[PDB]
């Protein structure tokens, strides 16, 4: 079991903390949803290979440009998150996060992840966004952004229902194992 | 951590830690406030435990078993005793507030109504100056500590055996040397998230809402000061590289 390091980046409202919690517990919390995530080492077997994947969150570091890069040393795979209920979080992907992650993590694979995919067909979400002349991010808009930033791949998930969550972390492990 | 505190913070939430007959006596908004205060204290207990692994397991084990060159153990674990002193004091104050709030005849049923004042005290005056000085120093030495660790693990046989030996137990899975250093660096940026969510459920008493609003502002001032005082030290970097930054 080789050790690999994963870091999740993205805006404060992208759902990165929730995603790490749901994966690490293999359950959406039924009693209390934690505010923060410390770290975790997941045992994962992907395509016949056993890996210990250390998980780290960047939540709370978004406003601190000198503290935030301390999370990046020796990272093996980056999960770059945006929320499907927020086209504004997707616009900040090529603007701020991509040049930062390419600077501190050169040649590290980046997986662009569309979170909260359950909200794409949510009526309250569609009504709220229409007031600011917006709509939920379409899957093709996510793919095009991923292609544009040179991401290893594009994936979507919902921490609420767990759909796609296992797949995201298994693919992150595969990317971490590549040359 | 000591068994008494581990057991008091074993449950996933305050609502599962207290007796179900005690939980039924409170309003929904009080349960939400108490679950977030419990997460703050539980994560502080874990953070103090991380600092004890660094001082007692790693640092002390290297001094008593290995023959490292002078200044190597300090370089691997910068400011660990000052950090341990800051957070053990803060944890003691948090656990004393919980202890005083316990119902007579119970070691688990409590409600903390006055957290704001404790947070204002921790994040102002001499203790905020010490946190700012200690984290500005620690975070500026983060890169140097990681590089020093990597060199020793790859070139010193006895150091590699030591690390593999003390990190072998399952309870150390998340707590290798580099993992402890990043857990500590990330701790300070967790405080605003926890405080803001406690504030969200503390509108019932206006003085408490005001105190948590002041505490949140003080924590953000501390973080801004620490962030502005960081510059990664690099062993071997020449003066020309520094004054041309
Ligand atoms: C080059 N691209 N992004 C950067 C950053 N420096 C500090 C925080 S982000 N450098």
């Amino acid at each position: 079991a080789i050790r690999k390091k994963l870091v999740i980046v993205g805006d404060g409202a992208c759902g990165k903390t929730c995603l790490l919690i749901v994966f690490s517990k293999d359950q959406f919390p039924e009693v209390y949803v934690p505010t923060v995530f410390e770290n975790y080492v997941a045992d994962i077997e992907v395509d016949g290979k056993q890996v210990e994947l250390a998980l780290w969150d960047t939540a709370g570091q978004e406003d601190y440009d000198r503290l935030r890069p301390l999370s990046y040393p020796d990272t093996d795979v980056i999960l770059m998150c945006f929320s499907i209920d927020s086209p504004d979080s997707l616009e900040n992907i090529p603007e701020k996060w991509t040049p930062e992650v390419k600077h501190f993590c050169p040649n590290v694979p980046i997986i662009l992840v569309g979170n909260k995919k359950d909200l794409r067909n949510d009526e309250h979400t569609r009504r709220e966004l229409a007031k600011m002349k917006q709509e939920p991010v379409k899957p093709e808009e996510g793919r095009d952004m991923a292609n544009r930033i040179g991401a290893f791949g594009y994936m979507e998930c919902s921490a609420k229902t767990k759909d796609g969550v296992r797949e995201v972390f298994e693919m992150a492990t595969r990317a971490a194992l590549q040359a | 951590s000591m068994e008494m505190d581990e057991k008091d913070f074993a449950a996933d939430s305050w609502s599962l830690a207290v007796d179900s007959s005690f939980l039924q006596q409170h309003k929904k908004e009080v349960m939400k406030q108490q679950d977030v205060i419990y997460e703050l204290i539980q994560t502080e207990l874990h953070h103090v435990r991380t600092l004890k692994i660094m001082t007692r397991l790693f640092r002390t084990g290297m001094l008593e078993e290995l023959h490292l060159e002078p200044g190597v153990v300090q370089g691997l674990f910068p400011c660990v005793d000052e950090l341990s002193d800051i957070h053990t004091r803060f944890l003691s104050q948090l656990l004393e507030r919980r202890r005083q709030a316990l119902c007579p005849g119970s070691t688990r049923n409590f409600v903390i109504h006055r957290l704001g004042d404790l947070l204002i005290s921790q994040f102002s005056g001499p203790s905020a100056e010490q946190m700012c000085k200690t984290y500005s120093e620690f975070c500026s030495r983060h890169s140097k500590a990681l590089k020093l660790y990597k060199e020793l693990y790859a070139r010193d046989k006895r150091f590699q055996q030591f690390i593999r030996k003390v990190t072998r137990p399952a309870v150390l899975k998340r707590h290798g040397v580099q993992e402890c250093i990043l857990l500590v660096t990330q701790r300070i940026t967790k405080y605003p998230l926890l405080i803001s969510r406690i504030l969200q459920h503390s509108h019932g008493i206006e003085e408490e809402r005001q105190d948590l609003t002041t505490a949140l502002g003080l924590v953000k001032e501390l973080l801004s000061n620490v962030d502005e005082g960081i510059y990664q030290l690099e062993k071997g970097a020449r003066l020309q590289e520094i004054y041309n930054r």
